[PDB]
């Protein structure tokens, strides 16, 4: 009837890719985060920001290419193309590291626009919105690492660059400087990721091994029409199996599939709380009862004090080349070496 | 390298160990042309 | 003496009488049912359901 | 088309060679075609390994794996691991290449024109999987060949040329095995050792007299057991324990071939007798001892008493004492104190490294050997740059031991998975429930209350 | 220490022999299909 | 009638509370001895010379530790790969000093887990199930045998084996990074994709079932009580969740087949952990990951740094500091 | 950016400087990594770390070894660091090239380019050459 109704009926039309209202936020912003990454890893260097090479023009393969974080002198500037740093020039915008905030900002509005996509399709199909709530897990890892972690730090420079090996140094930068593995929020996150991979490997292998005979063929994939009301695997058998192997087992398909939602997602929320606590440098660095004892008793050694000496090697050896803006000129005689290494 | 009566065929020999991989791909090409039936 | 090249780790002679009386004490249990059966009765199955 | 779609058989295209279980001509043509590929690779790889051979670099720096098996047989090898000729390596790679064109033609004949079942026309070759007299005959015929193939090593090491002994007195050279060891307390001494450190179950054969004397007993067993399974029939206990079907025999092999898969992958890491360090490069244990021996020579020239040289931990910096009492090298190399190598065994005694022989008799070929085996340690990378994991990109070396111990070991786990898949199906195909649970008769419902 | 050692080889080849003579005890026939 | 047949009937009975089976004949004695020694060695066990340099590393709770730092320490560098049982130790005090209980726990663990795996087969045979849950459990058995068995073999000592603890795990992972460069190795890459993908398809499948549940309850009681146990009606509209994901990405990327869907949940992690556990195995024999250090040069020939060179300087920090007293010679061959 | 001023290296004990043609610097790298680089990788010596390929360490040898003519002198006749006795029996050389199979096929221009690589590499990388793992 009205003008709003014609636009509402056009976006929600059955077509190849469902656009909806949320596609106006997703499809422009996701296309430019992805294309900003493919351009930045192919053409744009890191020679002026980090003093590296992170492009395909500079000989890096898929692994050692990245879209890199800007300089520490930029601080937390948004680095707009028209801004006071770039001033409209495209070429000087790329050399400062403007594509990285271009990827991260238009990417953050892609994950907004993709989670709104999951509320919109669920309302048209008419289902409960648990996909949009389980996808809030990965939103809490993007925001609290690519956005909330460099905000608490000195600049955008201490953020993960969007490249394969550039994530890998961020894994190593976070052990030596922060002791991230000791943090109980990672420990509750590893329990959800390795726990979530566990549940789909079991529920994959128990459904597929309690199937009913619905055909004479040896292939069991053929014997399932999608609109049938009979269940395709014996729940009573699978309960009787695991009650004797493992001792305790699900007797509820509604509780089972909810539990496959809770375990992976909670590991992304609990691990997201800790990385917000490392923006503020509130790290779980030391057990002081272990540290006061190892200072007074020069014979008491645990595995825990062995990890601190591994972190002095990370804090001293890479920090010269890690942070060229700070100009660490270490002598050879201050770098902690071991015996004969 | 190869003996002097065989130095001519030094490019062809370099391809030869790859050829057993090409039999693995020959099965799928044959399954595509048969229509996977 | 760890890195000696001795059979099944049998260092002393006394450990043999442990091994022989372990396999045989259950072998004799096993022969109480599956022993003393007909060793000449066949089948054209994949699997035999003969007796206890 | 009948027999070659899912409507006739019940197997999809991806599990398509499972249609060959209950046809015998198509199955025979498949096993002789894959045998045509095993041959064809080995002929074509050696020709590839000959055309890239350079006499300047050593045999292991050039990254070959197949022309070093023939040098252990003794073709074209000189004294000290120096490959001389490389005309006989050309000859072997052609016989294993021409012959695959014949085995290739059997795979294309027997599987495209041969009868589907041999049991109709050819009653000698035709069979059934459920038959137990025929299957032990097929096992028996193909065991007497593995007996005869073991004597070809023994004939070649005693009569036809000899084999390469790296322990040969005067240097490693092609040596006729005159007097092999035929003692079953010694030969089966290996088979019943511990697999752990120091004993090292079957890897630790340390001279060619036990190797060639051992392959005699293999030929004795595989012929008597070949004749045993031709004449006889499986006993009462053997008929009750197995599943006599087609896939069950395949999952019996896949368990045993994984045993051979791990063991050949552990020969290549530790053994320096069947795999000479002159050919395959130094072992993992050997390059750890060659470092400590090199700096032993280095600081002995500075007038330092190396026996009384107190280490930084309080142990021996150079010479310390093993937990069994022997004089060994010190460092992280104290774990590899069982390293028995032809360039360090001149310095042994009853006690271990003789201190009098270290102070006086170090020969410069041992210094040229320990410096060669330090710089070519088996530590590499997948892009084939050597050194430690933090080495810069200048050298191009990964040891051929690290390719064999990481690829046959790689396969030997997946063939253990093949024992798990193919025997889970074959035990359940014998029982009837491999297609799923019957809806009319579920076995769990006719049981006790659950508790 | 050679008295403990005797006790272990009893316990190992007790249970190993229950394993070996378990599957020799007509073990494929113990299925819910028949017998 | 016989005593053995009345014992085989009990040990293979599915009417027991826990199925014992013939693998339980060597699962239960193995894992109860790995357990009962672990609880004692974690709580009350004296310090252990791990580096072989007679510097004993404390690992138990009574010697001033906690849950995080306490760990069953691996055996000595002095022993190395040698089999070290109690009777080959001349006292228990000499056994506990040199890293005794690490070999007693690990060897009774790997036998009991490889028997727990075969026990999952056996009950599937006696219940009429298709058999292959135990093939999915091969993937953590591959990974447990990689860090406790295969990596001490190729490195030649149980002292390089993984410490049974929590802080000992991260001593294991970091030292494995400096010496082998696991992150650049494509098999750790193929299993990070296995568990990120595994936790994706877990929470993606578990949401689309819970989204499309059928009304069987009221708003006061729980959602889960609309499933009665052992019912034969399907508890969710699978056509509904297919039409949702058929619009969320596109139409042809959606499994309408629930059997092929529930197979892909078992494929992706298990293949990802088979491949990963053969990354530790091929890096046990010093076939390390990629090494792109000093790979990008200018025309003058000066080394231009990359991200791998920054990653290298993190590896050089751990390499020069791990086992800071055990080394005497310039190259960590072990 | 391989300028001829950067390719110009010192050639004799007096101090004359000649330039290296661009095939000398290319064969000089391939031959050095194939022959010498097993132990002398990046200027350090694996089997004797005191005696490196540093331009400081080559200069302090009792015959001065910085020159191209002095390095090819060392290859055909390797004395020690103090130059009193010969270690041709243990270092690979031309004089003792029956034991080392790696040096049976080397011409004069091939050693001229290998010694060119040892001399021109501290001019490219000032501190990485023979600086150990600190300067990787
Ligand atoms: C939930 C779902 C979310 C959905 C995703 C939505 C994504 C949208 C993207 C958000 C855009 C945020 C980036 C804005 C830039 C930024 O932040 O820019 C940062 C600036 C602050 O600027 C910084 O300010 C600092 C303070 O300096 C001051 O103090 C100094 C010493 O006192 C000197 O005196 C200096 O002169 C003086 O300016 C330093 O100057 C830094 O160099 C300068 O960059 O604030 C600002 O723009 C705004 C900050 C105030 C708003 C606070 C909210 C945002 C910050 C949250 C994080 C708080 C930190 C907690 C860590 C956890
Ligand atoms: C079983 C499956 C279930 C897993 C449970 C594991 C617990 C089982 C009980 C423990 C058995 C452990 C096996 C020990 C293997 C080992 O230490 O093996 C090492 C020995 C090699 O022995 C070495 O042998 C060497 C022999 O060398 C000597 O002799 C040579 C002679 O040339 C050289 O001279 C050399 O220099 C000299 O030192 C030394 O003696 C070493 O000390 C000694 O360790 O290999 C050999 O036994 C041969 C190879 C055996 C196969 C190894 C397979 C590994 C299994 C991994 C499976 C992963 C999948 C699990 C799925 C489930
Ligand atoms: C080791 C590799 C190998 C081998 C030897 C075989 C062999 C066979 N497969 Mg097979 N297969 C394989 C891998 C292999 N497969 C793989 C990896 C897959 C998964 C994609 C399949 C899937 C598959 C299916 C789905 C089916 C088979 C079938 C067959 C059999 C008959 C084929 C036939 O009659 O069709 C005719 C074949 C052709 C027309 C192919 C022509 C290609 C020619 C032979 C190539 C020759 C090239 C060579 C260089 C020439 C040398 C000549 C010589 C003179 C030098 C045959 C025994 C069929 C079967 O079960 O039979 C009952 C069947 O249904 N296969
Ligand atoms: C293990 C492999 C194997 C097996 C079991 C068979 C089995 C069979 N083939 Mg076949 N074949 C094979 C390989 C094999 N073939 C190969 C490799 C080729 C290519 C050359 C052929 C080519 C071929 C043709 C062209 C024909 C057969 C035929 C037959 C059938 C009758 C053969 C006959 O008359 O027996 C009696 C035959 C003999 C006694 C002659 C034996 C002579 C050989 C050279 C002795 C072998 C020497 C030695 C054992 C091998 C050592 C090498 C080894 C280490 C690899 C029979 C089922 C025929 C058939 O089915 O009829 C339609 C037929 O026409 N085959
Ligand atoms: C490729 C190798 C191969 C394969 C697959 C087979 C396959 C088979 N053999 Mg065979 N065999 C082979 C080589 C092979 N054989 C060789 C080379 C020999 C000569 C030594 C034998 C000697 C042989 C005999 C004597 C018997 C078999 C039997 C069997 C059947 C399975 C039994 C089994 O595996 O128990 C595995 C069992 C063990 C590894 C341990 C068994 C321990 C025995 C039973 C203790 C009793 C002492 C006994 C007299 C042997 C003394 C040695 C020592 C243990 C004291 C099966 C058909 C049995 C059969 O049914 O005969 C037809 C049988 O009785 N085989
Ligand atoms: C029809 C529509 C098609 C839709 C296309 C959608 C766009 C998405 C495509 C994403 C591709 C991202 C991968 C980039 C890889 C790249 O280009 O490397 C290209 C690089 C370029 O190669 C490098 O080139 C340099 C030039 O100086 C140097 O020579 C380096 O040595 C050389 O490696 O190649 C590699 O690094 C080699 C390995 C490539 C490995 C790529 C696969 C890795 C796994 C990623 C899989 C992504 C899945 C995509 C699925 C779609
Ligand atoms: C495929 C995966 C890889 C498979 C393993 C590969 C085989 C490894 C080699 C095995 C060696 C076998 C040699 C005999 C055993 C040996 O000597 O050990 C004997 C060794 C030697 O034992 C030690 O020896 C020393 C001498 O140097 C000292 O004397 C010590 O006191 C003594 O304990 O001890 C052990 O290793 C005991 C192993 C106990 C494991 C038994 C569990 C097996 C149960 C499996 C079920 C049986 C079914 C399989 C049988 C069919
Ligand atoms: C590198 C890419 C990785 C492998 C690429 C293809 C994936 C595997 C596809 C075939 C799977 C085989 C197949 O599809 O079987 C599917 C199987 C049920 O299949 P059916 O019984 O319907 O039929 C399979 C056979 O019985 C023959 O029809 O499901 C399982 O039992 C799952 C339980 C094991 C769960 C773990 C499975 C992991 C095994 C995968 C390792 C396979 C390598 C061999 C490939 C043939
Ligand atoms: C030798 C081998 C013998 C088997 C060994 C036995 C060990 C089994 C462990 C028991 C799990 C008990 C947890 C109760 C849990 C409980 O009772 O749940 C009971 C629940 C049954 O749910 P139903 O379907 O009955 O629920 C329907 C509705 O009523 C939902 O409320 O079963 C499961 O969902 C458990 C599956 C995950 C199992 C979680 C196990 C996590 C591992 C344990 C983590 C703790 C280890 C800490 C050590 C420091
Ligand atoms: C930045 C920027 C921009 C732009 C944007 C865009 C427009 C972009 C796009 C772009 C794009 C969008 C890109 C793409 C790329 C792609 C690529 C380059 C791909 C590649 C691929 C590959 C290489 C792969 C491979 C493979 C294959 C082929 C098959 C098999 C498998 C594999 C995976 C291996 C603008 C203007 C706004 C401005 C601002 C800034
Ligand atoms: C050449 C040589 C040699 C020799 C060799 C020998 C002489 C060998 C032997 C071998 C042998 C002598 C082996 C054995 C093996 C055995 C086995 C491995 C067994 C197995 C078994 C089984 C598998 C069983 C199973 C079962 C059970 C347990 C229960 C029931 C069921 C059944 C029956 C299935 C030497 C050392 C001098 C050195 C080097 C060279
Ligand atoms: O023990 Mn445990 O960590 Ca395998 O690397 Mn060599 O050893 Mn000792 O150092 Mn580094
Ligand atoms: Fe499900």
């Amino acid at each position: 009837r009205g003008l709003f109704d014609l636009v509402d009926d056009w976006l929600k039309k059955d077509r190849f890719v469902f656009v909806g209202w949320s596609g106006l936020l997703l499809f422009p912003t996701a296309y430019l985060a992805a294309g900003g990454w493919m351009t930045g890893t192919t053409f744009v260097t890191s020679w002026y920001t980090h003093g590296l090479a992170s492009s395909y023009l500079e000989g890096c393969n898929f692994l050692t290419a990245a879209v890199s974080t800007p300089a520490n002198s930029v601080g937390h500037s948004l680095l707009l193309l028209w801004g006071p740093e770039a001033q409209g020039d495209f070429t000087r915008w790329c050399q400062i590291g403007g594509l990285w905030t271009f990827v991260a900002l238009h990417g953050a509005f892609g994950l907004i626009g993709f989670c709104l996509r999951q509320f919109e399709i669920a309302r048209l199909v008419g289902i409960r919105p648990y996909n949009a709530i389980a996808f809030s897990g990965p939103i809490a890892v993007f925001v609290s690492v690519f956005l909330l972690y460099p905000l608490g730090q000195a600049s955008w420079f201490f953020a993960p660059s969007f490249g394969v090996a550039a994530i890998f140094r961020f894994l190593l930068f976070l052990q030596g400087f922060h002791n991230w593995t000791l943090n109980p929020f990672h420990m509750m996150g590893v329990a959800g990721i390795l726990g979530g991979a566990l549940l789909c490997a079991i529920h994959g292998a128990t459904v597929e091994n309690t199937l009913f005979e619905d055909g004479d063929a040896a292939n069991t994939f053929r014997a399932f029409t999608p609109t049938q009301s009979e269940e395709t695997y014996s729940m009573v058998t699978a309960n009787r199996f695991w009650s004797q192997i493992f001792g305790v087992a699900f007797s509820n398909k509604r509780w089972l599939h909810f539990f496959m939602l809770f375990v992976p997602v909670t590991g992304l929320w609990t691990s997201s709380i800790g990385i917000v606590g490392l923006a503020l440098n509130l790290r779980a660095y030391d057990f002081v009862s272990q540290e006061l004892r190892a200072a007074e008793d020069p014979e008491f050694e645990t595995f825990y004090t062995k990890n601190h000496l591994l972190d002095e090697g990370i804090r001293a050896w890479m920090a010269a080349q890690d942070q060229p803006h700070e100009n660490f000129v270490f002598p050879e005689e201050v770098l902690p070496r071991g015996n004969a290494l | 390298r190869l003996p002097e009566a065989y130095v001519v065929f030094s490019p062809i020999v370099d391809v030869l160990p790859i050829i057993p991989v090409f039999f693995l791909l020959l099965a799928f090409v044959w399954q595509a042309a048969i229509g996977f039936r | 003496t760890e890195g000696t090249n001795e059979w099944f780790g049998v260092d002393d002679l006394r450990l043999l009488a442990v091994l022989f009386l372990g396999h045989w004490a259950i072998l004799s249990l096993w022969l109480g049912s599956y022993g003393d059966s007909n060793e000449d009765e066949d089948f054209f199955g994949e699997i035999d359901y003969s007796a206890r | 088309i009948a027999g070659r779609d899912i409507e006739s058989t019940g197997f999809a295209w991806w599990s398509g060679n499972a249609r060959l279980i209950n046809v015998s001509g198509k199955l025979l043509g498949a096993h002789v075609a894959h045998a045509g590929l095993m041959v064809f690779w080995a002929g074509a790889m050696v020709l590839f390994e000959v055309s890239h051979f350079v006499p300047e670099k050593p045999t292991y720096e050039q990254g070959f794996i197949l022309i070093q098996h023939l040098a252990t047989l003794g073709y074209g090898i000189g004294p000290g691991g120096e490959i001389t000729s490389t005309v006989p390596y050309f000859a072997v790679g052609v016989i294993h290449l021409i012959s695959s064109a014949i085995l290739g033609f059997g795979g294309i004949y027997h599987s495209l024109l041969g009868p589907d079942t041999l049991e109709e026309s050819f009653p000698f070759f035709g069979y059934d999987w459920r038959d137990k007299n025929k299957m032990t005959t097929i096992l028996g015929i193909h065991l007497c060949l593995l007996g005869l193939g073991s004597f070809l090593l023994v004939i070649k090491a005693m009569y036809l040329g000899g084999v390469y002994d790296t322990w040969a007195p005067g240097g490693g050279d092609v040596r006729y095995i005159t007097t092999p060891t035929l003692n079953p307390i010694v030969i089966f001494g290996y088979v019943f050792r511990s697999p752990f450190g120091g004993d090292g179950w079957v890897v630790s054969v340390n001279n060619m007299e036990d190797v060639i004397g051992g392959h005699i007993w293999v030929g004795i067993l595989c012929i008597t057991g070949g004749i045993w399974h031709i004449f006889t029939k499986p006993f009462a206990w053997a008929r009750r324990a197995f599943v006599w079907s087609g896939e069950a025999y395949l999952s019996y092999s896949l368990a045993a071939i994984s045993l051979m898969g791990f063991t050949a992958a552990l020969y290549s890491w530790y053994n320096n007798t069947a795999y000479p360090s002159e050919l395959y490069g130094p072992t993992g244990p050997e390059a750890s001892q060659a470092q400590a021996f090199t700096f032993l020579v280095r600081d002995q020239r500075l007038g330092a008493n190396v026996s009384s040289a107190q280490g930084p931990t309080g142990l021996g910096k150079y010479l310390m004492r093993s937990p069994s009492g022997e004089i060994i090298f010190g460092g992280e190399t104290m774990r590899f104190w069982d390293l028995r190598a032809p360039w360090v065994e001149p310095l042994r005694g009853p006690n271990g490294l003789d201190i009098n022989k270290i102070k006086n008799d170090i020969q410069p070929w041992q210094e040229r050997r320990a410096a060669e085996y330090m710089t070519h340690a088996p530590l590499g990378s997948l892009n084939s740059v050597g050194g430690v994991a933090t080495e810069i990109n200048s050298v191009n070396y990964v040891s051929p031991r690290s390719w064999l111990c990481c690829s046959h070991f790689f396969l030997a786990f997946f063939f253990l998975v093949g024992h798990w898949w193919h025997s889970g199906r074959a035990r359940a195909a014998a029982a009837g429930f491999e297609k799923g649970i019957n809806r009319a008769n579920e076995p769990v419902l006719s049981m006790r209350p659950i508790d | 220490m050679l008295t403990l050692k005797i006790l272990v080889y009893t316990t190992v080849i007790f249970f190993v022999s229950l394993f070996i003579f378990g599957f020799l005890s007509s073990d494929p026939s113990r299925n819910p299909n028949r017998k | 009638v016989s005593l053995w047949e009345r014992f085989c009937a009990w040990i293979t009975s599915t009417e027991n509370r826990l199925y014992i089976g013939w693998f339980g004949c060597l699962m239960f004695p193995t894992l109860l001895t790995a357990t009962s020694c672990f609880i004692i060695a974690f709580i009350a066990a004296p310090p252990v010379d791990i580096d072989g340099i007679r510097e004993p590393v404390a690992g138990s709770l009574l010697y001033g530790n906690n849950i995080i730092s306490g760990a069953v320490v691996p055996s000595s560098n002095a022993i190395g790969m040698h089999f070290y049982p109690i009777w080959e130790a001349a006292s228990i005090d000499e056994w506990l000093y040199n890293g005794g209980p690490y070999q007693l726990i690990v060897l009774h663990f790997l036998l009991g887990v490889s028997a727990y795996m075969g026990r999952e087969w056996e009950l599937s045979y006696r219940l009429g199930m298709r058999p292959w849950i135990f093939v999915a459990f091969s993937a953590p058995v591959a990974a447990a045998s990689a860090v406790f068995l295969v990596y001490p073999i190729g490195q030649g000592s149980f002292s390089d084996g993984m410490p049974l603890g929590i802080s000992g795990t991260f001593n294991f992972m970091l030292v494995f990074q400096a010496e082998h460069n696991i992150l650049m190795h494509p098999f750790h890459m193929a299993g990070v994709a296995g568990v990120f993908g595994g936790s994706l398809f877990s929470a993606m499948h578990g949401s689309l079932v819970t989204s499309s549940l059928i009304r069987e309850t009221t708003e006061n009681e729980s959602t889960n009580y609309g499933y009665k146990f052992g019912q034969e009606e399907e508890t969710y509209n699978i056509v509904a969740a297919h039409g949702y994901f058929g619009r969320l990405i596109f139409q042809y990327a959606s499994f309408n087949n629930s059997r092929a869907l529930h197979f892909f949940l078992a494929l992706w992690p298990v293949v990802g952990i088979w491949i990963t556990s053969m990354g530790i195995s091929t890096m046990a024999f010093n076939l390390n990951g990629f090494n792109f250090n000093q790979s990008v040069v200018d025309s003058q020939g000066r080394v231009i740094n990359t991200w791998a060179d920054i990653l290298n300087r993190a590896n050089l920090g751990i390499e020069v500091m791990h086992e800071r007293n055990a080394h005497n010679f310039p190259l960590d061959l072990a | 950016d391989l300028d001829e001023a950067t390719r110009t290296v010192v050639v004799d004990n007096a101090g004359n400087t000649t330039v290296l043609t661009p095939e000398q610097v290319k064969r000089g790298k391939r031959l050095f990594n194939a022959t010498c680089g097993a132990c002398h990788v990046g200027g350090i010596t694996k089997t004797n770390p005191n005696v490196g390929l540093d331009p400081e360490a080559l200069s302090l040898a009792t015959p001065r070894r910085d020159n191209i003519s002095a390095l090819v002198d060392y290859i055909k006749n390797p004395t020690t660091y103090d130059g009193l006795e010969s270690i041709a029996e243990v270092h690979p050389s031309i004089k003792s090239a029956d034991i080392y199979p790696r040096m049976r096929s080397l011409t004069d221009e091939d050693l001229y380019s290998i010694a060119g690589h040892i001399m021109l590499s501290p001019k490219i990388a000032s501190e990485k050459w023979g600086g150990g793992k600190i300067y990787y």
